[PDB]
């Protein structure tokens, strides 16, 4: 009970993999034999297969959302339905994932929503994969299953994964479900390789300060603040900070902090803040530039993308896009217009598709791989995408 | 600044 507290350390998981291998049954036994062994909340496969609607960044995702424990650490696990859910999910961030378990069917082997999958993971920046294979209680040779653990280690190696390094579980979702020990055996050992496997992840506040700005005025006599909400980080009243995309980048110190008109020694991530800055004027910094800890990031123009454009139905466009489009591209605070580059052979993007694109925007903007953005035009949301790799 | 609880808003000194 002492749980309440959240001591723990806390790590954001999923199952991925083609539909119908196993990720909600795999879901519903992680929580029920960690549940017997250690305590806590068991959850049941209908509960977590009905996924509620969940909106991203002005999309519609169906997700469901379950925690467990294991002696050490906490988990929260993201199972989704079908395919367009992980889709949206990876590309708009909406469901962080420090660690994915991918689920194969030892009966199918890899499909084409596995090697997706693992595709997006990279492009998406998921950091760790282990791997689930499932359904091997229907599985009783050794031929087989000695294949489908190569083929994963070559598809996951063929997406720069560590294949040869990543863990595989050979398990039955089901059987462990229906409580069979011997199956229920396999959970904790997946249990135990999220444990030893995915490291702890690196909390926002732990990450280099940086600040989107919203808006900018001056306090007579005293300098030029900025407001925004604090992204990640900590500025310190006296640290330094780089002002970084649209202009060229500027130097400067933080002279002060308030948040709800109250003077603090300190700006930290989530907070809606304001920053006092030294010698800069009102007119030298504007909205969608960022503060950052000098150094750590840089302005770009080109990058190349994942994007999902979005169906008529989550209210994006009813016909396809083509070359041509320049559309704004927004960029945490600000919008700015690009032009991209299709994939060779494709003139067409239809509403629901995903897709790469290498965009090139008219201004640079502070980026790094990861940084999510809308595409939107006159005058609504026609897509999300994430910066897979940042070009220059 | 100029914000109270929640909304975009600052200050500084
Ligand atoms: N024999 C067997 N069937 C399984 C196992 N895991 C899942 N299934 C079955 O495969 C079907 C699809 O599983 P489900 O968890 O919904 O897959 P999802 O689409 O990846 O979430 C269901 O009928 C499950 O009961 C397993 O270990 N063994
Ligand atoms: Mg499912
Ligand atoms: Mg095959």
């Amino acid at each position: 009970k002492e749980k309440f507290e959240r001591t723990k350390p806390h790590v954001n998981v999923g199952t991925i993999g083609h539909v119908d291998h196993g990720k909600t049954t795999l879901t519903a036994a992680i929580t029920t034999v960690l549940a017997k062994t250690y305590g806590g909340a068991a959850r049941a496969f209908d509960q977590i297969d009905n996924a509620p609607e969940e909106k991203a960044r002005g999309i519609t995702i169906n997700t469901s959302h379950v925690e467990y424990d294991t002696p050490t650490r906490h988990y929260a696990h993201v199972d989704c339905p079908g395919h367009a859910d992980y889709v949206k999910n990876m590309i708009t961030g909406a469901a962080q994932m420090d660690g994915a378990i991918l689920v194969v069917a030892a009966t199918d082997g890899p499909m084409p929503q596995t090697r997706e999958h693992i595709l997006l993971g990279r492009q998406v920046g998921v950091p760790y994969i282990i791997v689930f294979l499932n359904k091997c209680d229907m599985v009783d040779d050794e031929e087989l299953l000695e294949l489908v653990e190569m083929e994963v280690r070559e598809l996951l190696s063929q997406y720069d994964f560590p294949g040869d390094d990543t863990p595989i579980v050979r398990g039955s979702a089901l059987k462990a479900l229906e409580g069979d020990a011997e199956w229920e055996a396999k959970i904790l050992e997946l249990a135990g390789f999220l444990d030893s496997y995915i490291p702890e992840p690196e909390r926002a506040i732990d990450k280099p300060f940086l600040l989107p700005i919203e808006d900018v005025f001056s306090i007579s006599g005293r300098g030029t603040v900025v407001t925004g909400r604090v992204e990640r980080g900590i500025i310190k009243v006296g640290e330094e900070v780089e002002i970084v995309g649209i202009k060229e980048t500027q130097k400067s110190t933080c002279t002060g902090v308030e948040m709800f008109r109250k003077l603090l020694d300190e700006g930290r991530a989530g907070e809606n803040v304001g920053v006092l800055l030294r010698g800069i004027k009102r007119e030298e910094i504007e909205r969608g530039q960022v503060l950052a800890k000098p150094g750590t990031i840089k302005p770009h123009t080109k990058f190349e993308s994942e994007v999902y454009i979005l169906s008529k139905d989550e209210g994006g466009r009813h016909t396809p896009f083509f070359k041509g489009y320049r559309p704004q591209f927004y960029f945490r605070t600000t919008d700015v217009t690009g032009t991209i580059e299709l994939p060779e052979g494709v003139e067409m993007v239809m509403p629901g598709d995903n897709i790469k694109m290498v965009v090139t925007l008219i201004h640079p903007i502070a980026m790094d791989d990861g940084l999510r953005f809308a595409i939107r035009e006159g005058g609504r949301t026609v897509g999300a995408g994430v910066v897979a790799k940042v070009l220059g | 600044s100029c914000n109270c609880f929640c909304y975009p808003c600052c200050s500084c000194x």
